[PDB]
RNA sequence: AAACUUUCAGCAACGGAUCUCUUGGCUCUCGCAUCGAUGAAGAACGCAGCGAAAUGCGAUACGUAAUGUGAAUUG
RNA sequence: GAGAAGCUCAGACGAGUAGGCAGGCGUGGAGGUUUGUGACGAAGCCUUGGGCGUGAGCCUGGGUCGAACAGCCUCUAGUG
RNA sequence: UUUCAAUGGCCCGUCUUGAAACACGGACCAAGGAGUCUAGCAUCUAUGCGAGUGUUUGGGUGAUGAAAACCCAUCCGCGAAA
RNA sequence: AGCUAAAUAUUGGCGAGAGACCGAUAGCGAACAAGUAGAGUGAUCGAAAGAUGAAAAGAACUUUGAAAAGAGAGUUAAAUAGUACGUGAAAUUGCUGAAAGGGAAGCAUUGGAAAUCAGUCUUACCUGGGUGAGAUCAGUAGUGCGAGACUAUGCAC
């Protein structure tokens, strides 16, 4: 009945996340809170997928981990998200970190090198501005 | 995005424009049963053809090798968080100057070049 | 200069459904890799007739599955019937009988009939599961010159094909051309 | 809808996809199904056999319920 | 002129009938104003019946003669033997057809 | 949202009521506040304007300026204060309209009329 | 213009029941509805049922 | 009101207008041209030997068949003419221009005319008869000019 | 070399396109039934402090009586 | 992974009136959506600057301007 | 972008076998400007149901606020027999 | 020989509510003192024409001129809003600047000359490395059973 093909099917041309421009030939854009790549597909989408992960700004420094909950709260959007916020600490903690949460658990082991490039160019956006007058 | 050749750099003015004002330069394909365009008889001008397409690796690239994206907001801005070697902020024309610089401190932020700054 | 002749160039076939029904895309998906990763031509027949118009997928009846299923050169005793379209019942076989059937959609007196003849109705995925390479599956279509249309195509003088008239009876294209007695016959 | 239509792409086209030659003039063959038995002949002879001509006795005031008999099988 | 297939044309159209075209887009105000009517009449004839008592009848062919359907009126005989006088009928609601009779 | 069958909200018919409307229902139109005083003491949040009520300014350049309403122009929807005048060329004084909304009534100009007015809207004397 | 123009179109009632179905059991996705734009990330349950 | 150009210092130049001036535009551009560049002064005197038909203003671009002076060899052309009516309203000009300059203060010495320019005012009609019972316009050409003077 | 002509640009002209509005039009729907010899519809002539047009009015003339609101009309 | 409507490899071919088909660009209005743009300046207009597309066209810098306007998925037409 | 130099380049549309024609229309510019709607028919496609199919001729929720959406019975149209 | 409501019609009149309609060459001919101006003996024919500004604050006064007007001034957020008034295209025209021109001009390809425009890379990550302070990291180890992951806490200082 309903399934992650078909809520692909539903969503893939027409949903609120999806920036879509004529320009280039036709380009798209994912802004899904759970899709990290950025990307509109079915396997980088948040919205189908039911292991899906994120990666978002933490404020006022930081990144926040996104991560889908087990399938069964899939009815209940309270509890289908978690939120993991990461310390004030050094950029290699923080790659190790998301990891060890995202790849060495097995839950999504094609987003671990996405999500990690998606957290360092937060935190090169977070970084104090060298303003040069 | 590197070595980036266009085939044609003219714009493929409209027949007899430059001669006629309410002609405007647009292209429009000649269709009359005499015109010497259409037939493309040596000496006159050339007709837009599939042939002048450009490479597809290199196609809607700018000379630095990025795709002018435009940005109406700083929300629009991070949507190139990723695609930073690839597009550059291009900022829309109806954005006022406070807006606007908001929208070139998130693109210095983010890294992302913007086409239009200042 | 070439001087090659382009008759039998671009293929007249279709590549792809004409419907946007967002399950039949599914489907579709299922059995292109089906027919691409198997070398069994029932899945590759499955994937074309997928394609086909609704004018191309006629229905069959149950009684037709029946009779065709029920031949004394047959032995088809318990294998499964696939029919790519519509499968509707036949009210005149009074009773049904016990019947493996598989069909794009069933209407739901011929559901309810199959049933409760004990038999079993699947859709296509279900089939894909059961027999991945069709084996064992008789795979029927219905009768394409059914259709209305072709009692009129290929009108012409003594050709026998039903005419466009807008009623029935006298005074409607039965006169001179139609009877020796007006002039001509046909 | 209207943006679908042949009009919408034959603009630009002087002939609007009528010829140069035959045009698009009025009725150049009369009007309706005129002329079946003159100039028209080789299509209604073709296609629809029996047109013209008289076939069978008349009955005036035909009343179809004393003639209502539905069969069944 | 004829050169495409289907059946001939029979446009009933040379007159000027686009002065006696004949809209229905006041079709949902009539089916208001009517139901508005009808709840008037009931209001003020009220307790009495809405729709009076009507005889059960045969349609008159063959092709509905199987059938039972409700009548204009009772006849003289009916209203005779039931013991209601033809005057006192329509007083009380019960409609009199007199061209009606018990075959 | 509107219910009612006999209220149009059809924005050309609005603006032809407001701006053709006569004088006697551009008296109602043309209504100002009563200050927070004035609403505890008559129970009334408002009342159209009249000749002689004393104002103050709420809007406009000319804000914070009390005044008495000298005169009240119906066809052009002003009320001309005392004292609110600007510069002309030559020297001479022209006054400037104010919109009665704009404006919020610190004493009203008592009299039988305004007083039974009052009363039949509701309020305390 | 004329007025006798095809205003209004008319739909098989089973198409019209199959339609209202669909919306239903798309309104019973709680992706969908995010995909739609509505701001369910913090609703306890899709469906949502409150008491009577 | 706006000039057409001003690239000078704005507290030593003049300037003086007239707008809808019943006046040839052709013979006005004509004078303007002649007059353009050179001091007040002189100009006045070149004015005046136009008025007694000492001097002629040259024709160089309305000169279809304008006729042929001896007074033309000053300018080097030909045909040359004596319009009256231009000179009269470019003279009343250059005086109101004089006297802004002297309201001003500036030196009345060294004063050029630096900027002139005829412009075509919107046309008045008029209606002529023709032959064959003919209506035909009789539209009149008035100018708008614009002078400015400066010092040198 | 000037003058002249042509092309472009900047200002100044001619002209009123474009853009945005709209007490207007068009269409649909709903409700109602009321002209006149007790003088209708229409026409003419007049009526205001300063009034030719439109509106209103008729020598009681931008109108009188009566009722309602309640400080204005306005150049 | 590569908007499976996706990705990837290879070969051949390219004139075109009348005419046929497909995919696209542009305009007015309607539904949905974009914490969409805007008096710190929307639309329009000028431009001797820049960029993209084979093209229909689009974005943008600088002036003028003053109040509304747009991207995407569909619907629609008095649409070039 | 302008101009120069070399080479090439006839005025567009239209009827026509044939137009640069000594064939016709066109001085210039702005705005407007021409396959639309309806009753049918034929092919193809999509959707729903299927030996059935078609709710809107009509009636009800109706009063709210309802030209909408929703629901409802007998006929009837087409098809199931020529 | 005769009467009779209802269900039905309604581009006229009156009142009301709306619109996937038109936005001043459109929509009724008429958004404006329009069946008005005007034409014809007459029957009849029949237009064009909307927008300053929030508010006239509609430019006091001086000076030149016979005057119209101009220049100074002044009002305004704006006079690049002055009633010849929202913005203000093109055709066409004047001045200025640049360039070219021996009975056409315009265009296309290539390049010269002159003018003009962008390319800020050596941002950022990282190897080596001089000065510098610093709640000190992995390995350990304690804290929902095996095990991979991580927040917090004591050792490791």
């Amino acid at each position: 009945s309903v399934s992650n093909d078909l809520i692909w099917q539903v969503i893939r041309d027409n949903n609120r996340f999806l920036v879509k421009r004529p320009e280039f030939g036709g380009i798209q854009f994912n802004r899904e809170p759970v899709n990290v790549s950025g990307k509109n597909a079915q396997r980088f989408s948040g919205l189908c997928n039911d292991k899906a992960v994120g990666v978002q700004a933490n404020s006022p420094r930081g990144v926040v981990l996104i991560t889908k909950t087990n399938p069964k709260n899939a009815q209940k959007p309270a509890k289908l998200f978690r939120k993991d916020v990461i310390a004030n600490a050094s950029s290699r903690k923080t790659y190790k970190s998301i990891a060890g949460r995202i790849g060495r658990t097995g839950y999504r082991d094609d987003l671990v090198k996405v999500s990690v490039a998606r957290a360092s160019a937060i935190l090169s956006s977070q970084r104090p501005k060298k303003t040069v007058a | 995005a590197v070595n980036i050749i266009k085939k044609r750099t003219k714009p493929f003015k409209r027949h007899q424009s430059d001669r006629f004002k309410r002609v405007g330069e647009s292209w429009r394909k000649p269709r009359g049963i005499d015109s010497c365009v259409r037939r493309r008889f040596r000496g006159t001008i050339s007709m837009p053809k599939i042939g002048y397409g450009n490479n597809k690796k290199t196609r809607y690239c700018m000379p630095n090798g990025l795709k002018a994206f435009l940005v109406r907001n700083v929300s629009d801005v991070e949507l190139l968080l990723m695609h930073n070697k690839t597009y550059a902020a291009e900022i829309a024309g109806n954005v006022s100057a406070r807006k606007r610089v908001e929208i070139v401190e998130k693109a210095r932020a983010l890294g992302v070049k913007v086409t239009n700054a200042g | 200069g070439i001087d090659i002749e382009r008759h039998h160039v671009r293929k007249s076939q279709r590549s792809k459904p004409a419907s946007e029904n967002v399950y039949l895309k599914l489907l579709v998906k299922l059995y292109r890799f089906l027919a691409r990763r198997t070398d069994s031509r029932f899945n590759k027949a499955i994937l074309k007739r997928l394609f086909q118009s609704k004018t191309n997928r006629p229905p069959i009846s149950i009684s037709k599955i029946a009779a065709l299923t029920s031949r004394k050169s047959a032995s088809l005793e318990g294998k499964t019937t696939v029919i790519v379209g519509t499968v509707t019942d036949d009210e005149r076989l009074l009773t049904v009988p016990k019947l493996s059937v598989a069909a794009l959609r069933f209407t739901k007196s011929a559901r309810a009939r199959i049933l409760k003849a004990g038999g079993e109705v699947l859709t296509l995925d279900q089939l894909a599961l059961r027999a991945p390479t069709g084996s064992n599956t008789v795979l029927l279509r219905g009768k394409k010159h059914a259709r209305e249309a072709y009692r009129h195509f290929g009108f012409g003088p003594h050709k026998h094909k039903a005419p466009y008239v807008r009623s029935e009876g006298r005074k409607f294209e039965r006169a001179r051309g139609r009877r020796k007695s007006r002039a001509f016959k046909v | 809808p209207t943006h679908t239509s042949k009009t919408r792409k034959l603009r630009g086209h002087v002939s609007a996809g009528h010829g140069r030659i035959g045009k698009h003039r009025k009725h150049p063959g009369g009007r309706g199904k005129a002329g079946g038995l003159q100039h028209l002949r080789s299509h209604f002879d073709k296609y629809h056999p029996g047109y013209f001509g008289k076939v069978g006795m008349r009955r005036f005031h035909l009343m179809k319920n004393p003639l209502w008999r539905p069969t069944v099988n | 002129a004829i050169h495409v297939k289907g059946q001939l044309p029979n446009a009933h159209f040379h007159k000027d009938w686009q002065r006696y075209v004949k809209t229905w887009f006041n079709q949902p105000g009539r089916k208001l104003r009517r139901r508005q009517a009808r709840q008037t009449k009931a209001a003020k004839i009220a307790p009495r019946p809405v729709e009076a008592i009507r005889p059960a009848v045969k349609p008159p062919t063959i092709r509905y003669n199987m059938k039972v359907r409700a009548g204009r009126g009772f006849t003289l005989e009916e209203l005779k033997a039931a013991g209601v006088s033809r005057r006192v009928a329509s007083t009380i609601g019960i409609p009199v057809d007199h061209r009606r009779r018990n075959r | 949202m509107k219910f009612s069958r006999d209220v149009t909200s059809s924005r050309r018919k609005q603006r032809k009521a407001h701006f053709g409307a006569p004088s006697s229902v551009r008296r109602v139109l043309m209504s100002a506040p009563l200050s927070k005083e004035l609403r505890e003491q008559y129970k009334i949040r408002s009342l159209p304007v009249r000749r002689d009520d004393q104002i103050t300014v709420i809007r406009g350049s000319n804000k914070g300026r009390e005044g008495k309403i000298t005169s009240v122009y119906r066809k052009k929807f002003l009320l001309l204060i005392e004292r609110v005048t600007r510069e002309k060329a030559n020297g001479a004084s022209a006054p400037v309209g104010i919109d009665a909304s704009k404006v919020v009534i610190t004493k009203l100009h008592l009299d039988k009329d305004r007083k039974d007015l009052i009363v039949r809207k509701g309020g305390k004397v | 213009t004329k007025t006798w123009r095809k205003w209004h179109v008319k739909v098989n009632q089973n198409e019209k029941r199959y339609a209202i179905s669909s919306a239903v059991a798309a309104s019973g996705v709680p992706s969908l509805l995010l995909a739609r734009g509505h701001r369910i990330e913090e609703i306890p349950e899709v469906p949502l049922v409150v008491d009577d | 009101v706006r000039y057409s150009a001003s690239p000078a210092l704005e507290t030593k130049c003049a300037k003086a207008r007239g707008a809808y001036l019943r006046t040839h535009f052709k013979n006005s551009r004509e004078v303007a041209f002649t007059i353009n560049g050179m001091s007040l002064k002189k100009a006045f005197i070149f004015l005046d030997n136009v008025k007694e038909h000492k001097q002629a203003v040259p024709f160089r671009r309305f000169n279809g068949g304008v006729g042929r002076t001896a007074q033309g060899k000053e300018f080097g052309v030909t045909q040359a003419r004596w319009p009256v009516k231009s000179v009269k309203f470019f003279y009343d000009l250059l005086k109101n221009a004089e006297a802004n300059a002297e309201a001003k203060g500036l030196d009345m010495d060294k004063l050029i005319i630096k900027h002139v320019q005829v412009n075509a005012a919107p046309k008045q009609r008029r209606r002529t008869y023709r032959a064959h019972g003919r209506v035909t316009a009789y539209l009149s050409s008035p100018s708008h000019i614009e002078i400015i003077v400066a010092e040198e």
